[PDB]
DNA sequence: CTGTCCTCTGGC
DNA sequence: GCCAGAGACAGCGAGTCAGCAA
RNA sequence: UGCUGACU
């Protein structure tokens, strides 16, 4: 017998998101679709690079503004490396 | 800066002057700049180093009857000195213009409040009078201190004196900084007197000095052994105690074996000696019955018990905590932190073994810091409160054993019965200078502590806050390599200064530039800018191969893996963020990046040292001319030029303040010292102290 | 020309005998080789070099 | 060099977020077999509980727990952020989402 | 299931030595698989060509 | 020291920094020239070595 | 240790001397190697020995002895050191082949070379529970202190060509170990007479005591010189006759009180 | 910190 | 019985002046 | 006796 992980009791299951196509595993692997993993400072504003062209490969200074101040962030875009994070997405299949 | 107005060229027109005997409205402040180091030192120890030595301070619980009681000590208070109960008259306070006169100690008055409860819910808060520690002279809990020239000659001073001593029976002892081997930074040795440690120990190993907020030391060895693991050797009360890693990396970690090993593997993935002797340390003798973090904890519980003399109602998984929480890595809070910081240790010894990095010189300076008068005088007093709890609690448990429901009528009369202790205890330790202690303080020498500091010149007076002694017990060696004057010691030590007989060498004075750092500061905030700068934190991602990556290091707390093409970026923006006082980097941060080719030169990485014992000393930044401090350890990596026009372009990334910054204080009172030889030097520094 | 075990300054762990030198500089005057004269007294670099000699002598 | 619009679709209320797995013992070859659940702490009450949540994992021999609170929850959580970005090749366009990680571990009781 | 030989590579905990023909199940979680691995570990290394060698260094 | 004597002694010591390029690269047995960088690579070698016996040549 | 022997002085001699020092000098097994291959229970090595051109000119070696020095030295020390190891864990190519595993259990086949030792490599297996680990480490530490041949206790010659100026013609052949009898061999390349060792323990065992006295004082006199002291003869003399007063050379310490 | 003892110990 | 493993074990310049604490 | 300075 596989000791089965006990939920706590101040834990509930979570429910899928029905209202959630977008991460959708149907929606991920379309073959037009890329999943990447970002990985930045905890105190990165994502927002300051709306509409800004982000880089597909090498490194990149790309300026960003937050709050009125210029910020310049070096991107560095890379090969996945094999033992990278894995990317959870809701599924009809799974129930 | 500090060093602005200094003369150009001496002059005679201040003798002669209409205002010669006035005395002035403030101090010097060149003179004070000198046993700075001293004062501020035990400014610390004293007030706000004391709060956290009594936070630690376990609580003593122990067995009274059929009952376990537990005394905590909530805080504790040392007052400037006064008369003794008012039993005296016209005035409380306490000047060292007299325990000159009359010959007794300025010593002040330590009190804490105890706090003892029957299983919790029966409580009360006394407050015990602990005892007499002796006070320096201008240290905030003194009686001279805010006093300008003028007011300090109608109290019998000096006018320009820097206190930084203690007035123990009118004597004037002057601890002077002694040499630790680091803190908190592991050293690669090679040793051969090590492999007599055991069976099949090798000539490898790193130690580890670690200081906890200058309260407590521990020194733990990890050494190789031929089969390619490695041991752990911790010392407990002056006992030596050695505990195959594996048994201290699953206590400490709630992680599978395979993530255990994933970490010390984690820069020489391909090499197969390692990888199969990483595995011999995780299942040779952990699966051999214990697999779950409990059973381990329980197994070294219960070994170790006895020699811990841990209470008799302790769970063996208590016992054990014990014993990593009071041995190994005491600096590191978190036990995860614990395990990383053992991992990279570890990490170093097999790449020591493999002839991948050279061995660190235990005496270079480089791989030395000095041990203050604060951390000595908190590091006997938090060890003298403890021992007080227990020598009370020895007398409770000895006295009846009897029904404390009533015995609560004479809890104080029994708390005093041993209260009586804390005083002669200090004076020992600063009349005598030897060290009188259970655990040596993780500090390798009990004797020449402090000194006489004797007034027969103000040139000898002024050398004692500014030796440094490299140990009491190279006195007696056949082998004479701890007195060579490496060319390491620049600027930070006095080529000329040293003693010219049986001391030469051991005995070594700072130059007039260096100083010694002493600030406390909040660093929290530096990890988390870290990452912003392109750090990626131990938990995962490098986005390399762990073999192209940094070690970074940030007071023996591993933040993690800077890239190897962000590294030197990373390292110059720290460095220009403590020039411009930018962020919270302490002006004193030092910024080390020990580069990485084939050659087995020193391991390498980025280290960031913050701590407040290291040697620093001033040079003017080029590119920024904004006046850095530079330490030790960092000067090994960096061009200063000492002259102009000995500046280049890409060469000279540095430049020193004065030409004569290399030399002492009173070996810049040597006239044209550059026309005369060297051994003639060194005895003008000795005599003009005589 | 300095020498301290019959040998020149030792180097230090990154390879400059002195903070004012180069790492794995060719210069002489890098190893030890002192042109000044007591006449017209010796820089610092050599002044350090010269102490160093002077305190093994004892 | 090949580039992307980026765009922060992220979270209405930031009340949503993704969830990656990180395996601390390696690899799945296909995890295809494995069943997610991610559990939330019942308490919204409270700031600190309402974002406490424990993902497990379950295989045919083995359960997986991670969790992003306690000894568990490690540092990268926070000192550094993660983000999801779904890239449309066509459009050039990335789409940038708050992601959460969780490592993930094996599960056994006394 | 790509820990490496040494690991269960399903459970957690490192394996032990070789000596019955099943993959010899941990003391904790026996489940066994691959009782005798497909290949027998392969090790290419050799060593250094500087000192130990008087080829390679003719001039250079 | 007459004036007319320290000349030639400034001029000999002139000369001699740049003696040093030389006499570690006969030393270390390497091409007679075109190294420059070759060799301050071969003396780190030689320095972090373990015999230490090519450093003392 | 150290000894020096004048030369003989004729013209034979002198050509014999070349092949004299060529032929004391110790040449080791991994002072003869290029690189090992070891590839890992059934744990094959190939040696891939370096090519005559810089080893052979003054080292007076052959590949062929070479070579069969690891058939029957080497390639038996190596079980020697694996149960060394394993005791507390816990044609023609076809006849050499053969005598070869006659003697040991382990191995299977190695090569050969008729073209200058191309690849020479060996193959072993113990098939049941051995610790797999890169015994590399065990057959490199091995592949070091393997020696083909030495003469006992001399670790190399060297002929510092003058010593004299008055007859500056005179050649020694100096040396950093030390056997008298290897050298009587020579008593027509090299003068036996005028053999002179610092050793005064082996001097006292070939020619006697009161040849060990006269070693004793010229080595006092010759440490005394290099700082340009001078003790006189008649100290040395009485200091080396109480020394060797009992027919050997005795310590002038506590063990000879 | 080195060199002989020198008294085991241990393996052979 | 032959000779490594050690593991104790003993040695470590001459003279002189103070003070201070136990 | 001890220990910390110092002299040739
Ligand atoms: N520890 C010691 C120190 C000294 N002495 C004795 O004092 C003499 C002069 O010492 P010194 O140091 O003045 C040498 P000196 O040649 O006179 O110096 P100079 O070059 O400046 O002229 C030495 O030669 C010894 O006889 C001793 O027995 N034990």
């Amino acid at each position: 017998d596989a000791a089965r992980f006990s939920c706590p009791p101040n834990f509930t299951a979570k429910p899928p998101a029905s209202e959630s196509p977008r991460f959708s595993l149907e929606a991920l692997t379309g073959p037009d679709t890329e999943l990447w993993l970002i990985q930045a400072p905890a105190d990165f504003a994502p927002e300051c690079f709306n509409g800004r062209h982000v880089p597909l490969s090498g490194s990149q200074i790309v300026k960003g503004k937050l709050a009125g101040k210029r910020h310049r962030y070096r991107v560095l875009s890379s090969c996945p490396q094999a033992g990278e994070a894995t990317l959870l997405a809701p599924s009809t299949e799974a129930g | 800066s500090r060093w602005r107005n200094l003369p150009s060229g001496p002059s005679l027109k201040h003798l002669t002057d209409p205002s010669y005997g006035i005395p002035r409205e403030q101090q010097k402040a060149a003179l004070q700049e000198l046993t700075r180091a001293h004062v501020e030192s035990f400014n610390y120890a004293v007030h706000e180093g004391l709060g956290l030595a009594v936070q630690a301070i376990p609580p003593f619980e122990f067995a009274f009857k059929d009952e376990r009681i537990s005394f905590t000590i909530l805080d504790a208070v040392i007052s400037p000195p006064t008369v003794p109960k008012g039993t005296i008259c016209k005035e409380a306070n306490v000047y060292p213009a007299e325990c000159r006169g009359r010959r007794s100690t300025y010593r002040g008055k330590l009190t804490a409040d105890i706090n003892w409860a029957v299983n919790g819910i029966s409580k009360g808060i006394i407050k015990q009078f602990l005892g007499y520690v002796p006070i320096m002279v201008k240290s905030k809990l003194c009686n001279l201190r805010n006093l300008p020239p003028q007011a300090l000659i109608e109290h019998h001073e000096e006018a320009e004196e820097m206190g930084g001593y203690f007035i123990i029976n009118g004597i004037e002892k002057v601890i002077r900084m002694l040499i630790m081997p680091r803190r908190n930074f592991p050293i690669a040795m090679i040793r051969p007197k090590w492999k007599t440690r055991g069976p099949g120990y090798t000539q490898y190993g790193v130690s580890m000095h670690c200081v906890r907020e200058e309260h407590s030391a521990v020194n733990m060895n990890l050494h190789y052994l031929e089969n390619g693991t490695v041991m752990l050797n911790f010392i407990y009360r002056k006992e030596l105690f050695f505990l195959p890693l594996g048994f201290a990396l699953k206590a400490l970690v709630s992680f599978s074996d395979y993530q255990i090993f994933q970490e010390l593997i984690k820069g020489k993935e391909d090499d197969s000696f390692l990888r199969n002797s990483v595995s011999q340390m995780l299942r040779i003798v952990m699966e051999e019955g214990c697999s779950t973090q409990k059973q381990v904890l329980n197994y070294l519980g219960e070994c170790f018990r006895v020699k811990l003399n841990v209470p008799d109602w302790y769970p063996n998984e208590q016992a054990a905590e014990f014993l990593f929480n009071q041995c190994i890595c005491i600096h590191l809070k978190s036990n995860t932190e614990k395990f990383y910081m053992l991992c990279l240790m570890t990490r170093k010894l097999f790449a020591l073994a493999k002839g991948e990095c050279m061995e660190d010189n235990p005496d270079s300076l480089v791989n030395q810091e000095v041990l203050t008068p604060g951390q000595l005088f908190l590091m006997f007093l938090k060890e003298k409160l403890e021992g007080w709890l227990v020598s009370i609690k020895i007398a409770f448990d000895k006295k009846a054993q009897k029904t404390s429901v009533s015995m609560n009528t004479d809890n104080l009369m029994r708390i005093f019965t041993m209260g009586i202790d804390l005083t002669k205890p200090f004076e020992y330790l600063f009349a005598t200078g030897n060290l009188r202690s259970k655990t040596g303080l993780g500090l390798l020498q009990d004797s020449g502590l402090c000194v006489v500091a004797d007034k027969l010149n103000f040139i000898r007076y002024l050398s004692h806050f500014r030796c440094v002694h490299r140990g009491a017990d190279f006195a007696k060696m056949r082998t004479t390599t701890v007195r060579r004057l490496l060319p390491e010691s620049w600027g930070f030590l006095c080529p000329v200064h040293t003693p010219d007989g049986e001391p030469c060498g051991l005995m070594n004075h700072l130059t007039a530039v260096c100083e010694v750092v002493t600030q406390f500061v909040y660093t929290a905030s530096i990890p988390a800018l870290l990452c912003n700068l392109g750090v990626t934190p131990i938990d995962g991602a490098p986005h390399r191969s762990y073999s192209e990556c940094y070690p970074v290091l940030l007071d023996g707390v591993m933040v993690g893996w800077v890239d190897k093409d962000l590294a030197p970026g990373i390292a110059d923006s720290l460095r220009h963020f403590k020039v411009l006082r930018e962020k919270r980097i302490p002006p004193w941060m030092e910024v080390v990046l020990i580069p990485m080719t084939g050659k087995p030169s020193l391991y390498p990485g980025l280290f960031l040292f913050t701590t407040p014992c290291r040697l620093v000393r001033p040079v003017q930044n080029l590119a920024l001319g904004k006046e850095e401090l530079i330490g030790t350890m960092e000067q090994i990596f960096m061009n200063v030029a000492i002259f102009e026009d000995e500046v280049f372009a890409g060469v000279t990334t540095h430049q020193e303040l004065f030409p004569h910054s290399l030399l002492s204080v009173i070996a810049n009172f040597i006239p044209f010292s550059d026309h005369n030889q060297s051994p003639r030097n060194m005895y003008q520094c000795q005599m003009g102290k005589q | 020309q300095i020498e301290l075990e019959g040998r020149r300054p030792p180097l230090m762990a990154s390879g400059k005998s002195l903070p004012c030198f180069e790492p794995y500089e060719f210069t002489p005057r890098a190893g030890g080789f002192v042109t000044g004269r007591f006449l017209t007294g010796i820089k610092p670099p050599e002044f350090f070099f010269h102490c160093m000699a002077g305190r093994e002598g004892l | 060099l090949p580039s992307a619009r980026w765009q922060y679709c992220g979270a209405p209320d930031g009340s949503q977020r993704a969830v990656l797995v990180q395996f601390s013992n390696g690899k799945l070859q296909s995890p295809g077999n494995m069943r997610f659940t991610l559990y939330e702490n019942k308490d919204s009450t409270n700031p600190r509980k309402r974002n406490q949540r424990i993902l497990a994992a379950e295989t045919d021999r083995l359960s997986y727990v991670g969790n992003n609170f306690g000894t568990g929850a490690l540092k990268c959580n926070t000192l550094c952020r993660h983000f999801v970005g779904i890239l449309n090749k066509t459009s050039g366009q990335m789409e940038v989402y708050d992601a959460e990680l969780f490592n993930m571990q094996p599960l056994f009781s006394d | 299931a790509n820990t490496c030989s040494s690991f269960q590579s399903d459970l957690d905990f490192c394996s032990d030595c070789g000596s019955v023909l099943p993959l010899p199940g941990a003391q904790d979680t026996v489940t066994c698989i691959r009782c005798g691995f497909n290949i027998n570990v392969r090790d290419f290394e050799g060593k250094v060509v500087k000192t130990s060698v008087v080829f390679h260094q003719l001039g250079t | 020291v007459k004036p007319k004597a320290d000349v030639k002694r400034q001029r000999i010591i002139e000369e001699s920094t740049h003696c040093g390029p030389q006499a570690v690269r006969a030393a270390l047995n390497l091409p007679e020239a075109a190294s420059y960088d070759e060799v301050r690579g071969k003396w780190q070698d030689a320095h972090l070595g373990k015999d230490q016996r090519d450093f003392n040549m | 240790p150290m000894m020096s022997v004048p030369v003989l002085n004729t013209k034979k001699a002198l050509k014999r001397v070349k092949s004299l020092k060529k032929q004391l000098t110790r040449v080791c097994l991994g002072e003869v190697l290029q690189k090992i291959d070891v590839q890992e229970q059934v744990y094959q090595l190939r040696f891939q020995f370096l090519p005559h051109a810089y080893y052979q000119q003054e080292k007076c070696l052959r590949p062929e002895d070479i070579l069969r020095f690891m058939e029957t030295r080497f390639f038996k020390l190596l079980m020697e050191s694996i149960k060394k190891k394993n005791n507390k864990a816990s044609e023609a190519m076809e006849r050499r082949v053969q005598a070869v595993r006659e003697i040991h259990p382990f191995i299977d086949d190695y090569q050969y070379d008729t073209e200058e030792s191309l690849w020479c490599q060996v193959t072993v297996k113990l098939p049941l529970m051995k610790i797999n680990f890169d015994m590399s480490s065990l057959v490199v530490s091995l592949a070091h202190g393997a020696v083909i041949y030495a003469t006992k206790g001399i670790t190399r010659c060297l002929l510092n060509e003058t010593t004299n100026n008055k007859n500056e013609k005179e050649l020694v052949l100096n040396t950093e170990g030390i056997n008298l009898p290897e050298l009587f061999k020579y008593a027509e390349v090299l003068d036996l007479r005028r053999l002179y060792s610092n050793d005064i323990h082996a001097i006292a065992n070939t020619y006697g005591i009161e040849a060990a006295l006269r070693v004793i004082e010229k080595e006092i006199k010759d440490v005394f010189a290099v700082y340009g002291i001078a003790v006189d003869p008649r100290h040395l003399s009485l200091v080396a006759d109480y020394m060797c007063f009992e027919g050997v050379y005795k310590p002038l310490n506590r063990f000879g009180i």
